[PDB]
């Protein structure tokens, strides 16, 4: 209850003590040093100061000027960003000593439950929840380790004890057969679960409007997935499958205009494809002569050019609304509303783009792109920029 | 918009053209637009000379200010020169025209949008009150030879002449002396004739320009009555040299000059301006220039004797030959300009927007 | 025990301006028998300023800038490595951080990173060519003035959620305190080998050899955060050994250290969340805000002002803080809120400013 | 050269040329001022003031006293008709009191031979005389070896019947007739320091828009300068240079009863490069360093330790299964992979990439496990991951 205040005095005369000799050896290291007083100029503005206790008469000295410097703009804290964000039995090691036997739906719980399909990632900042898990469901002495290695290899390979000798190696085939004689006994984006059903009025898929996409673990000979285009060319205009709706191309699908060529290059046909790859445009921050900070741009580029991308932080609407609230103090709203489900707001994330601003005249624009389901933002130019000049688009 | 965009955008072309084609150029705006300009024969001289100038207003909600204000010219040497307000007087309304007396410098008589016109003295300072008109209007001028006659008209059908020699000092409004009444529409500009005082001229609606004698006892029958062009006629002006020779300005996009002597005859048309003429003024230093303005924004200065002579393509491509000058310097309606009796080829202008130019064209051109 | 401090108003003056001061500070780095010197500063008006036995306030220097809207918040001292000579740092709303030589009575050089105001300027005690800089842009950056660059920025996206106040080093130069309106007290190192190699690398920057920029070692991690010690604003923070003593509007000082009493502070993980209220101070009358504490080179005592005028000081040599014997000070002309206050090397002189434009001083006896 | 820059090569000189197109238009059909009174282009006159000498304004009447001191051609034609042939002229006049029947007098002009199976001229002949007894005239065109009329002048002494040739019956007391009635410079345009075209002008001195015909390059100078002041021309003498150059500091603007303050205005009485700065540090950006070194590229260090720090926060996870998820991380995020296919490549690299690493601390177990676990989701085949752990076990051993 109060045995700690005999023990906060050893603690305070040991700090009293600690900081008493840092202060000695402080003073030891100052006492080497030998700097020089201050010395006044003899006494255009003037400058007077007083004395209210008597005795003291008034003391005058001339003003000094001082050179000015360039003033810039208020600019709060940030930090840059190229993707996306979101904010709202042990069974131990296999290489350890302490392994014990686990069966090979509990062994790989945490690998199924932690990994995410549509990123290739664990705990990834835009899918918060997995989908199912029936998704990644399908059609000599022995430690617990290898019991359950072998539980898994076995169960990928459905006893094809060659393949697990050539892996394991440890264990030979006629052992590994022994054994197993021995063994037998305008929404968002959102994966929905009816694999007994079919698509019908109550999957939420019609429900958004929206058609699905790959990563739905529906019948493939279905009809409401979206197949990829068949245009060789770059496919950037209104006569494309992918431009008519708001989604981009597929990697796999779209294997006619060429989005599964290897990716090292960026000389492609297709010129859909950019927000996928990244290949955006080296833009450069200053200062506006209209409001505040500005973007510029290096390269030329063309009309409907891809320019860059939008990013921030995915929120709901209500916390966006709040947020907002909580802006309108400081009169800085940089919000960006992307659909019903989700908005962006990039206050404390974001990149260059960000910092354009807003006019009657727009020379670039956004528009949202749903790029394997993730409903991104795409900043592309409405006339044919310059370098060096400012951007500008209506919010 | 886009046409005031582009009458603007001119304006600053000839803002930018103005140091290659004038000797001076004065831009000044007042504090309202004015529909009247006159230059004054007082003159003061002490580099910059100075002279006087009478101005009118058109104000809302606010007293309106008949202006004699002052200007500084430069006669023959050097870059200083200033616009300055002497006396404001109070006036009953707006300003539609106003005239002062050759012969007496000192009387300017003005008008009034209501029938009471009125007649002032700086010298003094309504000084001499006038009636007899039922309505507005634009006419108004003193006699240049005999003392105290003073012709106005307005739009009720009626041209009144006043004699205010014969009135006392205590009686301040005087009656119409003689009210003269032939045409049938609204008469829109009658003027004394200068070098003989026993007619005048006038131009009405009717398609009619239409000479009055004075000593005839008819105050319904002109002495002569001529149709003049194929729309309304606007206004008018005597060649101050000459007797006999006249000119007209008419709503049919026309000058026109006309003779005492045969009046059937029209002795040449004028067709550059390309709108209603509203203002032609003969020059007081030369005899064969003449002079026109009205809403086309432009105004034009003619030679008379430049008339019918041949000349390049290129130079016939511009335009006719008789075409002396278009300053453009103006961005609204011409309202009124003048001529300066004491100095060569300068003029001042007024404009609708608050815009009073003063200038003179180059001496290469006329020579 | 007795108050045994003789402590009598030697001086009150009062400029000529009337505009609430900000900011005061003595030139520690100063040596031994020299006539003292100190320097304060108002809006756009800074004042160094002599000190002698008699009350004899001798003014030495005046600067004021060009753009009278700069509002100015700090000062500090520092002596240089090669010319030995003083250096004045001062700071503004305008985002500029510049640096004053007395004797050459010029701007030497001046250095713009920030986007709005510098709250407070801090020196690293040891090196004294580091200059930490706290402002208003939810982040705090450190600069090196030897080779004039950028050394590093302690802030990101773990930083401040609001306006950052102040911080401080401690007094071996190992660690940094930061505090501000978003209710945390965030630790920083300065020890590691990260920054260590940032500032021998900043050291051996040169534009005109290589071409080439500088790449700017952010910090977007702190070694530990709380958000319990305090509930209003933290307007100031300092070291006291290995412990925080920090303030707030709720008008009380709190003496306190991260973990258990046991946890050592050089072993704390980025995920230690418990805390140990080691005591308290207790004192009225200080809703404004930004205001401050100060103490002495040797830290034998400290001094605190109130928005009445009615100064406290109390010890720090002496055991049981929570029941320490405190000290007030009060005067029938101080009818102005203090804004903080100051000490010589040794404990004999204190100046002390106000709103109404005033300067107190005191002196021991 | 790009279509782009090419196309923004004609929109940046089409917009300022297309108001001079639309200026050219207004200017010759509504000009300001007259070109020829400007002095420093006054070659274009032609003329002087000699004859105001002996000219008088009293005298003009007598000028144009002295100045007051249709030629329908009916030719015919050939005939129609199984020689000489004649016209006449029928006029039809008012009824009077005293008469009862209309005046008629037939007034043959003039005879024409002409050919069947000449021209009569008639300068002005009707003969009304204007004194209301002209009520009608017709044209008859009479023919021999055949005659009729045609309403050739109206009522209102105007043209009823066209030009051409034309025809007419015939009626006695088929045959017919007719008749044939008469009454070098060099544009170097530069746009942001860049050639983006070099030509030579067609004519010497013609302008481009303007199209004036001046014969001095002074004059031409002037007016460019002067005149069409969206652009800064800058020539020298160089066959001649003309650097055209559009004006990025030309004031389009307005630039120009109701209440306003008094002015006082007098003209004549006797005659990139901006500083830039860093995005995340916000220090001045040296001209040096501007294209290389591009950054926002090499995505940064915080969100790695991001990465790190969530799936170290996770609790139900092991030592070496956070390990190999980190690594995986760093490895996707180090090199981003978007198609499926290159997944199959993706583990090629892991073990390429970091599989000395996994050596190092002994994770191979868990890391088959991963190499399970994502072929649990039919990324990559079986043979490809018998493969892969074979490589790497192979570099292990
Ligand atoms: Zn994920
Ligand atoms: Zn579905
Ligand atoms: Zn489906
Ligand atoms: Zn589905
Ligand atoms: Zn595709
Ligand atoms: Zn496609
Ligand atoms: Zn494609």
């Amino acid at each position: 209850r109060l045995q700690a205040n005999m023990g906060a005095k050893a603690l305070y005369v040991a700090n009293f003590a600690k900081v008493q000799e840092k202060t000695q050896i402080l003073n030891e290291e100052w006492k080497k040093l030998r700097v020089q007083p201050v010395q006044s100029m003899k006494p255009l503005k003037k400058c007077t100061i007083e004395s209210i206790f008597p005795g003291f008469a008034s003391q005058h000295m001339l003003m000094r000027s001082l050179n000015t410097v360039a003033l810039v703009p208020i600019m709060y804290s940030w930090s840059p960003l190229q993707q996306n964000f979101m904010v709202e039995q042990c069974t131990p090691n296999i290489d350890g000593p302490n392994a014990k036997s686990v069966q090979r739906e509990q062994s790989l719980h945490s690998f199924h439950t932690l990994f995410c399909r549509r990123c290739f990632k664990y705990d990834c900042f835009l899918h918060p929840f997995h989908a199912t898990p029936n998704v990644y469901k399908r059609k000599v002495e022995w430690t617990g380790a290898e019991e359950s290695l072998f539980r898994v290899f076995h169960g990928t390979y459905f006893n094809n004890f060659c393949s697990i000798a050539r892996l394991l190696g440890t264990k030979t085939c006629k052992q590994v057969f022994q054994f197993a004689v021995k063994e037998s006994l305008v929404y968002n984006y959102q994966p929905c679960d009816h694999p007994d059903r079919p698509c019908d009025s109550t999957c939420p898929c019609i429900m958004t409007q929206n058609f699905c996409e790959k990563f739905c673990q529906c019948n493939p000979d279905c009809q409401n997935r979206f197949p990829g285009c068949r245009c060789k060319t770059q496919c950037n205009t209104k006569q494309c499958p992918c431009y008519l709706a708001v989604r981009e191309c597929d990697p796999d699908l779209c294997l006619t205009c060429g989005a599964s060529e290897h990716w090292d290059c960026k000389v492609v046909s297709c010129k859909n494809c950019s927000i996928q790859r990244g290949l955006k445009k080296h833009l450069l921050l200053a200062p506006s002569d209209v409001a505040g900070w500005g973007t510029f741009i290096k390269e030329s580029v063309q009309k409907n050019e891809f320019i860059s991308e939008y990013c921030g932080e995915l929120i709901s609407q209500d916390e966006a609304d709040r947020r907002g609230k909580v802006y309108d103090k400081y009169m800085s709203s940089f919000l960006f509303n992307l659909n019903n489900d989700f908005v962006v707001d990039a206050t404390r994330k974001g990149n260059k783009i960000r910092f354009a601003n807003h006019s009657v005249n727009p020379n670039c624009y956004a528009k949202v792109v749903m790029v394997n389901g993730d409903h991104r933002i795409g900043i592309f130019a409405k006339r044919a920029i310059q370098a060096g000049e400012e951007l500008f688009f209506d919010y | 918009a886009v046409e005031e965009r582009v009458i603007n955008e001119e304006y600053k072309i000839w803002k930018k053209n103005t140091p290659f084609l004038y000797d001076l150029v004065m831009t000044h705006a007042l504090e309202w637009p004015s529909l009247t300009a006159q230059w004054l024969p007082d003159v003061t001289r002490p580099d910059f000379s100075i002279h006087r100038l009478v101005l009118g207003t058109h104000t809302s909600d606010e007293q309106n200010h008949l202006v004699i204000a002052s200007v500084q010219l430069p006669n023959d040497d050097a870059v200083s020169g200033k616009i300055e307000i002497e006396i404001k007087i109070n006036h009953e309304g707006e300003v539609n025209r106003a005239r002062y007396m050759p012969q007496n410098p000192c009387i300017i008589a003005t008008k009034t949008p209501s029938s009471d016109v009125l007649v002032f003295d700086y010298t003094k300072h309504p000084d001499l009150r006038l009636r007899g008109h039922q309505k507005e209007g634009y006419g108004l001028s003193w006699n240049p030879n005999l003392s105290g006659h003073l012709l106005s008209a307005s739009d009720d059908h009626t041209i009144c002449l006043w004699d205010i020699s014969a009135v006392p000092k205590e009686g301040k409004v005087v009656d119409a002396k003689t009210i003269f009444t032939g045409h049938t529409a609204v008469v829109e500009d009658v003027s004394w004739h200068l070098l003989h005082e026993s007619l005048f001229g006038s131009v009405a609606d009717d398609q009619k320009l239409m000479i009055w004698d004075t000593r005839s006892n008819n105050t319904s029958k002109p002495s002569h009555s001529v149709d003049a062009h194929t729309a309304e006629v606007n206004c008018l002006s005597f060649n101050p040299y000459s007797e006999f020779i006249l000119a007209t300005g008419s709503a049919d996009k026309t000058v026109a000059l006309w003779d005492l002597r045969n009046l059937k005859l029209k002795l040449h048309s004028f067709e550059s301006h390309k709108d209603e003429i509203f203002q032609v003024q003969w020059s007081p230093h030369n005899e064969t220039i003449l002079a026109s303005s009205g809403t086309d924004r432009r105004l034009n200065v003619w030679d008379l004797s430049k008339i019918g002579e041949e000349q390049s393509p290129e130079d016939a491509e511009d335009g006719p030959p008789e075409l002396l000058f278009i300053h453009g310097g103006h961005t609204a309606k011409i309202s009124d300009f003048s001529w300066n009796p004491n100095e060569p080829w300068v003029i001042c202008s007024v404009s609708e927007d608050n815009i009073m130019q003063v200038w003179q064209m180059a001496e290469n051109i006329y020579n | 025990k007795k108050c045994k401090y003789s402590f009598k108003c030697v001086n009150s003056l009062k400029e000529d301006h009337n505009q609430p001061l900000f900011g005061v500070q003595f030139n520690w780095h100063s040596k031994e028998g020299d006539p003292l010197v100190f320097a304060t500063v108002g809006s756009n008006r800074v004042t160094l300023y002599e000190c002698h036995s008699q009350g004899e306030i001798r003014l030495l220097q005046s600067y004021v800038d060009a753009d009278a809207d700069e509002n100015f918040y700090t000062c500090a001292w520092t002596y240089d490595s090669n010319t030995s000579h003083p250096l004045l740092a001062v700071a503004g709303s305008r985002g500029i951080i510049r640096i004053i030589n007395p004797i050459t009575m010029q701007c030497i050089k001046h250095y713009v990173g920030h986007g709005n105001a510098i709250n407070e300027l801090k020196f690293h005690p040891r090196d004294p060519n580091l200059l930490l800089s706290v402002s208003k842009d939810h982040a705090l950056r450190l600069w090196n003035i030897q080779t004039d660059t950028l050394v590093a920025i302690f802030g990101g996206v773990e930083g401040h959620r609001d306006e950052v106040l102040s911080a401080d080093y401690d007094l071996l130069g190992e660690k940094i305190m930061s505090c501000g309106m978003d209710h945390s007290l965030k630790l920083w190192r300065i020890n590691s080998k990260r920054m260590m190699n940032a500032i021998k690398e900043s050291y051996d920057y040169n534009p005109n050899k290589t071409n080439r920029p500088f790449i700017s070692q952010k910090i977007h991690f702190p070694d530990f955060s709380t958000r319990d010690i305090h509930r209003n604003y933290v307007d100031c923070v300092r070291w006291l050994g290995d412990l925080i003593l920090s303030k707030s509007c709720e008008n009380a000082i709190v003496c306190w250290k991260p973990g258990k009493m046991e946890d050592d502070i050089d072993k704390i993980k980025p995920s230690e969340s418990n805390v140990t209220i080691l005591g308290r101070f207790d004192y009225s009358q200080c809703d404004i805000w930004y205001m401050r504490f100060s103490m002495d080179f040797w830290q034998k005592m400290l001094a605190l002002g109130n928005q009445v005028g009615k100064l406290y000081v109390w010890d720090l040599e002496v055991e049981d803080p929570h029941k320490a014997k405190c000290t007030t000070l009060t005067h029938h002309k101080c009818g102005a809120a203090i804004r903080q206050t100051s000490f010589s090397r040794d404990s004999s002189i204190l100046i002390a400013v106000c709103d109404d434009a005033s300067i107190w001083r005191w002196d021991r006896l | 050269h790009v279509q782009a820059d090419h196309e923004l090569f004609l929109q940046a000189f089409e917009k300022p040329t297309q108001i001079y197109r639309f200026l050219r238009t207004r200017n010759l059909i509504a000009p300001i001022f007259l070109h020829r009174t400007l002095t420093y282009m006054s070659h274009r006159n032609s003329r002087t003031n000699i004859k105001r000498k002996t000219f008088k304004v009293d005298d003009m009447l007598s000028k144009v006293e002295k100045m007051k001191g249709a030629h329908l051609q009916l030719t015919f034609t050939g005939f129609f008709h199984k020689v000489t042939l004649e016209v006449l002229l029928v006029k039809v006049c008012h009824k009077k009191r005293k008469d009862v029947s209309c005046p008629i007098r037939q007034v043959p002009t003039g005879k024409k031979q002409v050919p069947l199976n000449s021209l009569a001229v008639s300068s002005n002949e009707f003969e009304p005389s204007n004194s209301h007894m002209v009520k009608s005239y017709s044209l008859l065109f009479r023919v021999t070896r055949f005659v009729a009329q045609m309403t050739v002048f109206d009522k209102n002494r105007r043209l009823q019947l066209l030009d051409g040739e034309y025809e007419v019956a015939m009626q006695e007391m088929g045959p017919t007739l007719q008749f044939t009635l008469r009454w070098r410079i060099f544009y170097q345009f530069l746009y942001n320091n860049n050639t983006r075209q070099q030509t030579e002008a067609r004519d010497d001195l013609h302008c481009p828009w303007c199209t004036l015909n001046c014969r001095k390059l002074y004059s031409l100078l002037k007016h460019l300068k002067l005149c069409h002041s969206r652009f800064i021309f800058n020539y020298v003498y160089h066959p001649a240079r003309i650097d055209v150059s559009i004006n990025e500091c030309y004031d389009g603007s307005y630039a120009g009863p109701v209440k306003r303050t008094p002015i006082t205005h007098i003209l004549v009485c006797r005659p990139h490069n901006r500083l830039y700065f860093h995005s995340d540090t916000c220090l001045p950006l040296r001209p040096q360093e501007m294209e290389v070194d591009s950054e926002d590229e090499k995505d940064p260090e915080w969100l790695r330790e991001k990465t790190i720090t969530q799936i170290e926060e996770f609790s139900d996870v092991n030592e070496g299964e956070k390990e190999v998820m980190k690594l995986w991380n760093l490895h996707v995020m180090k090199h981003g992979f978007i198609a499926d296919n290159q997944m199959n490549h993706a583990c090629m690299l892991f073990v390429e990439n970091y599989g000395q690493k996994i050596i190092k601390k002994n994770l191979c177990r868990n890391f088959m496990l991963h190499l399970v676990s994502m072929h649990d989701f039919n990324l990559i085949s079986i043979m490809s991951i018998d493969k892969a752990v074979t490589k790497l076990r192979e570099m292990q051993q």
